[PDB]
């Protein structure tokens, strides 16, 4: 359920926000100084409210990685 | 803006000369004339309603 979940939050975040940039003309492109604002998309929506609900885990491990 | 032209001794008339008078000296202006009526057309709504965002 958490997968199917994730899945099609990621679907809608993204395709809202690109079908709302190309109603106004100035359509996404294809280059290094417009590519970097997925992070923010994705990290909006589903991560977001995933972490606060506490379904997506976080902190660091001892295997000595960050989570 | 304002504008003054004034002959010179060449295009001067001889019998001018005799006379001993000058002619043709031109002036313009423009006039800044004030305001008298006014209009408006207001409305009013119980509630308020393309987007474009491109630069015309």
């Amino acid at each position: 359920r958490f997968s199917h979940w994730v899945k099609f939050r990621m679907e809608e975040s993204v395709f809202a926000y690109m079908k709302r940039r190309s109603d106004m003309g100035l359509s996404m492109k294809m280059s290094d100084e417009d590519l970097p604002v997925l992070k923010s998309v994705l990290m909006n929506n589903p991560i977001n409210i995933g972490i606060r609900n506490g379904g997506i885990l976080t902190g660091y491990d001892t295997n000595k990685v960050s989570y | 803006d304002p504008t003054i032209i004034i002959p010179k001794r060449a295009n001067i008339p001889t019998n001018d000369l005799a006379a001993r008078i000058l002619r043709d000296v031109k002036v313009e202006l423009v006039y800044n004339n004030s305001l008298h009526y006014v209009k408006i057309r207001a409305s009013v709504v119980l509630d308020r309603p393309s987007t474009n965002a491109q630069t015309p």
